[PDB]
């Protein structure tokens, strides 16, 4: 679904990241590490799973999704996955530098 | 144990004088009904509390009164069974003294009551009958 | 807990068919879609299809029709009714997929958006 | 009128929502018949007539055919009841012998694979020393090779094989679903009804209309129309998991039976139990089949794809195409038919791609005795051959459908005929109903005193 | 044919004016408790019944009415939680309007009638017995 | 005054865990002498 | 120690002691569970 | 009628064999099929 190919930040940052498309049928954020199973981050773009810093938000005022994060910890350099039902979005590399 | 207690307990100054008994009575008037292999041990449960609480309720309404709780009849009592000070009556011994005093003589109170009470209703009906 | 594991990768010549075991338990089996999804390197995620085990219903892509089987194997005797088997047999694959195949689920009662995923089998074709 | 006072009045009219255990109701239609001659005809009492309806007027409720009651739960009543239908019947358990077989003498072709298998065997008579051989006929979906290829029953290394006694009748009787005293059952009668959310105008009831359980997985067989619009009952539709339900106005008459002619033979299992099985197929030997006519059907298809052009967009592709897996009950539909079981395939049907801008059509079948509907793990029972000429003529009413997941900007969105299981064969007969609990003892302020 | 059925219905203008909710009660007071595998189930759905029945009645016996089916009880009402004009308070809205609003707000003044009631057979009974 | 491990049935397991319990039997209606009348 | 009339030899006594006693126990002998079919549709749990 | 011996432990005379190894026959599915399994039972679970 057209997502940014990779992006990077430093310490301390607040980043948003915005999905394209999606036509208003609620979208979901996934978070990957390298070549591993990635587990639902941000789900009906009002919640997160336990476990989660709540330094994620997310929201939809139209198609797009924008999903913010805040005080971004240094070590959490990943890839992201937009989820619209059954498709799949294009994902991101977010790197963080040290 | 907090005011609570006294407003919604059970059972909470059973031991305490009639006199500090009588300003409760919800609690017992009304915590009385409310509160698959066992089904049948649940229905056995459940219409026993139920016809209980009817065999009161009745035993209430042949009487002259249904939902007064507290119940005054217009008739005399024997001065021989309880024979204690009715000055003191209501403040000095405790419910859980009334029923022991009282036990011997049972089953004939209310058989007294009951036809009285009758009888008092016949005069009611004849005199309405007559109006 | 939710146990979900998988089974049977590797490298294949061109022309051959590969089986893929997910096996799970932890849960009741009757319920709770299988969700067949390819992870081809260098792209996003793409998704080829789902299976139901009340009656091994199916539901594949725009693409795989023709090329892939996603049977099932339930628990036949009432000892473990909770421990179900998805297999899925891929057909005359091309030398353009090689990549890593999981095997979600759902939450309980639904099936989208997948929670829980695999640790995936990687297939190579050589 | 500045003092407020607290009244409470018995009987204010106001309900809530609630879940409840609801009350079975038999047609005098199946008491006609007593001593338990048919099904479900002795566990019901009998219904009331003439009921008291009364059309209400401006009431708003919100009904959710999926996620509502009374639904989840008459499944279950129709389980158990079925369930108990079958303590008092035969068991098949010394029947499982290594049955020596061979091929009907039958003027078969190559393709055209021997659909009666002749197996021959050993049984205990009465007299528990003697043993004797009997022979019998079995469909080819009964036999399962172990090594002159002995065959054996399929299930019955997976649970033991019960056998429905031949006095009860499979065929769907009329139910009715009364509330018990205190509930009312809320029925809105509005025309394009999607099922979710506000319904105009309601009316209280206190019995459901007739409602009959029919098993059948795809194009639910026998049912109950729609009033004006080919109505398409999922609102998320959205989403590729859920199934589609559909309900078109015009019925679509299925016309099916089998034209052999089987002969009932009894086997002696024991001291009482009696084992019956098929004798010498007398006659011709033929496919059963079913016949749906070619124009009806074709209009009606036409009727739905122009219903659900509206959900999708105007200009879009639609073509359909046949089941693509499963087991061989979810794969075709299934249906009963004379108290036997049809496993007849569908794939003559849903073949057909409408772009934006009679020759009775035949269907062949394939017959099956022993079952395992409802997917218990560990029940598995035998249908007792029915002896003649069987048919039925039905009424095929809707359809159960499921979208294709196409990724990108999927056009041709090409829908198959989804079975699922049983359920969704009664939701399309319970969403117009929701059971309402009557709170009465209201409580309102206004002005009064209750002098001495 | 004619206005009994209509008068002796089932919620027959339960989303009408509470005039005409006011106009009949019969319909719900009276249509209330009359009407070897599911006998269970039938005794259950009629044991469920009799004991809501039986508990609705105990409720309005504890307070200060048994049987008038119209009750007015001798305590204020508080003026935050409906918070409507009394002058049109009868004719506007609906039953179905009340329930939403009192939702929020109820099990208290149950409480505060139940209470208050309750000091009023007591002193009521002090002064009879005093005199 | 020798003493021996005496198991006796399972009754005495529970009988140590069920001795602070007793089950009474609510009776209202109480009936009691007093001065008052009934009106009229 | 809970009996009364304690005299009687017949009647068991009670005891109860405030503070508990750690008791463990175990077996270490590895059983390995084995399945064999009894019926058309029972299993009989025979050890290996 | 189980055919039994006793495991080849290192018992000594004291120490009583706690595991017999028994065979004995069994009726599968198919009635007419006989099986000889064998299990392991515990010494207070067999009487000769
Ligand atoms: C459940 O029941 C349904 C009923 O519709 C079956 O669905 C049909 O299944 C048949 C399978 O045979 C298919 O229909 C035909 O498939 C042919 C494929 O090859 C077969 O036929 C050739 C002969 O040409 C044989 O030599 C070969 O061995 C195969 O048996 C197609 O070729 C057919 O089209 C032909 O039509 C005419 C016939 O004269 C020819 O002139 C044409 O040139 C063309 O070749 C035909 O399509 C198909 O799958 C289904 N058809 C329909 C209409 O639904 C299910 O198969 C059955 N379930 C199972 C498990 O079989
Ligand atoms: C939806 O409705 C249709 C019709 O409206 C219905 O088709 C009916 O199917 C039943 C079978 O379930 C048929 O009943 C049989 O009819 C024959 C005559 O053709 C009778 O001889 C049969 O009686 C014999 O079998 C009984 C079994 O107990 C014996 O007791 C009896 O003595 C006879 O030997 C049997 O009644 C019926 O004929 C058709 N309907 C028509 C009009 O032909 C269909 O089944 C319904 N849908 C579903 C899913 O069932
Ligand atoms: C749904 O409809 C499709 C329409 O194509 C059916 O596909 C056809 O199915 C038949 C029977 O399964 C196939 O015949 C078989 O072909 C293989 C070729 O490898 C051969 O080995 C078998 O002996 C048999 O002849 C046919 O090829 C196939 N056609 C296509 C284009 O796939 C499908 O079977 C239908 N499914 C159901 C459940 O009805
Ligand atoms: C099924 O097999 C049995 C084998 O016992 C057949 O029984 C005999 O079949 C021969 C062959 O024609 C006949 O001559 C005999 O008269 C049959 N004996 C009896 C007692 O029936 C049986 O015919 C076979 N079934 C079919 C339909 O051919
Ligand atoms: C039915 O039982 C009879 C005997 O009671 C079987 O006849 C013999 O069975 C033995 C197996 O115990 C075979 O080794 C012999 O070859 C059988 N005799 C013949 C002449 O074949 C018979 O096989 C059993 N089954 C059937 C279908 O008759
Ligand atoms: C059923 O339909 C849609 C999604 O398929 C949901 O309805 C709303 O759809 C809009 C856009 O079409 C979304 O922005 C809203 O978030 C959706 N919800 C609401 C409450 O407006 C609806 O939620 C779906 N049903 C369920 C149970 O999710
Ligand atoms: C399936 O059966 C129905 C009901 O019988 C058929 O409708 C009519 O049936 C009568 C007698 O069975 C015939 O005389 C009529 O000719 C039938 N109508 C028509 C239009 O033919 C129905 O036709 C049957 N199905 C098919 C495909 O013929
Ligand atoms: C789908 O319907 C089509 C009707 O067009 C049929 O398949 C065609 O049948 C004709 C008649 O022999 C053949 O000449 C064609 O080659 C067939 N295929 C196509 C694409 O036209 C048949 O009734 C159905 N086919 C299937 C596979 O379900
Ligand atoms: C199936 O075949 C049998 C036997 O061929 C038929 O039985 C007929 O039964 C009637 C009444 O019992 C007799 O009057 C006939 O004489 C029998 N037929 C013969 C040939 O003897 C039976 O009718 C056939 N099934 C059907 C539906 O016709
Ligand atoms: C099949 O459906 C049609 C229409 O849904 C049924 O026809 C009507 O059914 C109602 C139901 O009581 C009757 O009141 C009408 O008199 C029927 N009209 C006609 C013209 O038949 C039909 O009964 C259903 N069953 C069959 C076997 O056709
Ligand atoms: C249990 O407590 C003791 C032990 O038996 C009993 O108490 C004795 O009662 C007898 C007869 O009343 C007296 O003669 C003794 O003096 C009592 N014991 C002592 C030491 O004074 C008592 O009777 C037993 N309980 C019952 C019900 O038998
Ligand atoms: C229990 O007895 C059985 C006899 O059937 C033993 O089975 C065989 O034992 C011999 C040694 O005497 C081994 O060489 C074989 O490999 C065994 N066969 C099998 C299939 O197990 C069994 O070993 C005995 N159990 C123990 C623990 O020794
Ligand atoms: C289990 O059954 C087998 C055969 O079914 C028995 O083996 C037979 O035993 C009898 C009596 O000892 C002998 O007369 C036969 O010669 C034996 N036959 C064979 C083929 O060995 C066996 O004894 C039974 N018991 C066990 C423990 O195996
Ligand atoms: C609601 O409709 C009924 C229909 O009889 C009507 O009498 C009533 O006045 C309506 N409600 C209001 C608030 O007008
Ligand atoms: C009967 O059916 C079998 C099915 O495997 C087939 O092999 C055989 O040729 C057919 N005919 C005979 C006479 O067995
Ligand atoms: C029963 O045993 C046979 C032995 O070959 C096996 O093939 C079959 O799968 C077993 N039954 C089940 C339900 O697995
Ligand atoms: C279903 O139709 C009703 C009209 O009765 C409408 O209010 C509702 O929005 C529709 N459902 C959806 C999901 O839009
Ligand atoms: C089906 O009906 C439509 C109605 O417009 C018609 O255009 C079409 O030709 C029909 N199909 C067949 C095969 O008769
Ligand atoms: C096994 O136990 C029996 C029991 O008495 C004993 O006689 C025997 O010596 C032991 N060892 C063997 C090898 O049987």
């Amino acid at each position: 679904l057209t997502q940014p190919a990779s992006m990077s930040a430093s310490p301390g940052q607040s980043v948003t990241i915005s999905c394209s498309g999606t036509r208003h049928i609620i979208s979901a954020w996934f978070q990957q590490y390298p070549g591993k199973p990635p587990k639902l981050i941000i789900f009906d773009d009002d919640k997160r799973p336990s476990g989660v810093p709540s330094r994620f938000s997310a929201s939809r005022p139209g198609d797009t999704a924008s999903l913010t994060i805040s005080n971004v910890q240094p070590e959490d350099e990943a890839t992201y996955i937009c989820n619209t039902y059954e498709f799949f979005g294009g994902g991101t590399k977010l790197t963080v530098l040290g | 144990v907090g005011i609570g207690a006294v407003f919604l307990g059970f059972l909470g100054a059973a031991g305490s004088t009639m006199g500090a008994a009588s300003m409760t009575l919800t609690v017992q008037a009304r915590n009385l009904l409310s509160g698959t292999v066992w089904g049948i041990k649940q229905l056995q449960a459940r219409v026993l509390a139920v016809e209980r609480y009817l065999r009161d309720q009745q035993l209430l309404g042949i009487w002259g009164c249904s939902g007064k709780l507290i119940c005054c009849t217009n008739v005399p009592w024997n001065s021989s069974w309880s024979n204690r000070n009715l000055s003191e009556i209501w403040d000095n011994m405790t419910w859980l003294q009334w029923d022991k005093e009282i036990s011997n003589y049972t089953q004939i109170i209310y058989g007294l009551l009951e036809e009285s009470q009758n009888q008092q209703e016949k005069n009611e009906q004849d005199l309405l009958a007559l109006d | 807990h939710v146990q979900l594991v998988q089974s049977g990768g590797g490298v294949k010549k061109i022309g051959a068919a590969v089986r893929i075991s997910c096996e799970v338990s932890g849960y009741n089996f009757m319920d709770q879609f299988i969700n067949w999804v390819r992870q081809a390197p260098g792209q996003g995620l793409e998704w080829m299809g789902w299976m139901n085990p009340i009656y091994g219903q199916v539901n594949y892509s725009w693409r795989f029709q023709g090329r892939v089987t996603m049977t099932r194997q339930l628990s036949q005797d009432p000892d473990d009714p909770d421990w179900g088997t998805a297999f899925m047999e891929l057909r005359g694959l091309r030398v353009d997929d090689t990549a890593v195949y999981y095997c979600a689920r759902g939450p309980s009662g639904e099936n989208y958006p997948f929670h829980y995923w695999g640790q995936g089998v990687r297939v190579v074709v050589s | 009128a500045e003092n407020l006072w607290v009244t409470v009045y018995y009987g204010v009219p106001v309900w809530k929502d609630a879940e409840t255990t609801l009350f079975c109701a038999s047609d005098a239609k199946a008491y006609e018949t007593e001593k338990h001659n048919v099904w479900a005809t002795h566990a019901c009492v009998p219904t009331d007539p003439n009921p008291q309806e009364i059309h209400l007027e401006n009431v708003t409720e919100e009904f959710n055919m999926w996620k509502n009651n009374m639904v989840e739960q008459m499944h279950t009543d129709i389980i158990s009841l079925w369930d108990q239908s079958l303590k008092p019947c035969v068991k098949l358990t010394p029947l499982c012998v290594t049955l020596q077989c061979t091929n009907v003498t039958n003027n078969i072709t190559d393709d055209m694979r021997g659909e009666l298998k002749n197996c021959s065997f050993n049984m205990t008579t009465e007299l528990r020393d003697k043993k004797q051989k009997v022979y019998s006929l079995f469909y080819r979906l009964d036999v399962v090779q172990i090594n002159n290829k002995e065959y054996r029953l399929i299930n019955c290394n997976t649970s033991a094989i019960t056998q429905a006694c031949p006095k009860v009748s499979f065929e769907p009787i009329p139910i009715h679903y009364c509330a018990p005293a205190g509930f009312a059952i809320l029925k809105c009668k509005d025309k394009k009804f999607n099922g979710t959310g506000p319904c105009p105008s309601v009316s209280t009831v206190q019995c459901t209309h007739g409602i009959k359980p029919v098993v059948s997985t795809q194009l639910l067989l026998n049912g109950s129309l729609a009033e004006e619009e080919v109505m398409i009952r999922s609102e998320n539709i959205t989403n590729n998991a859920k199934n589609i339900l559909v309900q078109f106005n015009t019925p679509v008459q299925i016309n099916c039976t089998r034209p052999n002619n089987n002969t009932r033979k009894s086997i002696r299992i024991g001291p009482g139990q009696a084992f019956y099985a098929t004798g010498d197929i007398i006659g011709d030997i033929r496919q059963a089949h079913c016949n749906v006519s070619k124009a009806t059907w074709n209009e009606t298809l036409g009727k739905v794809v122009k219903q659900l052009r509206k959900h999708f967009g105007n200009n879009t592709i639609i073509r359909f195409a046949n089941s693509s897996g499963g087991d061989l009950e979810v794969t075709t539909h299934s249906f009963n038919c004379g108290g036997e079981f049809f496993y007849c395939n569908t794939s003559g049907l849903f073949n057909s791609t409408w772009i934006s801008n009679n020759d009775s059509i035949t269907l062949p079948c394939r017959i099956k005795q022993i079952i395992n509907m409802w997917q218990r793990i560990g029940q598995a029972m035998y249908a007792p051959p029915i002896q003649g000429v069987i048919r039925c003529v039905s009424n095929i009413t809707g359809l159960i459908l499921t979208r294709d997941g196409g990724s990108t900007n999927s056009t041709t969105e090409t829908f198959r005929p989804g079975g699922g299981d049983m359920r969704d064969n009664w939701r399309s007969e319970l969403y117009k109903y929701k059971v309402v609990k009557i709170e009465p003892l209201g409580v309102a302020p206004t002005r009064c005193k209750r002098r001495v």
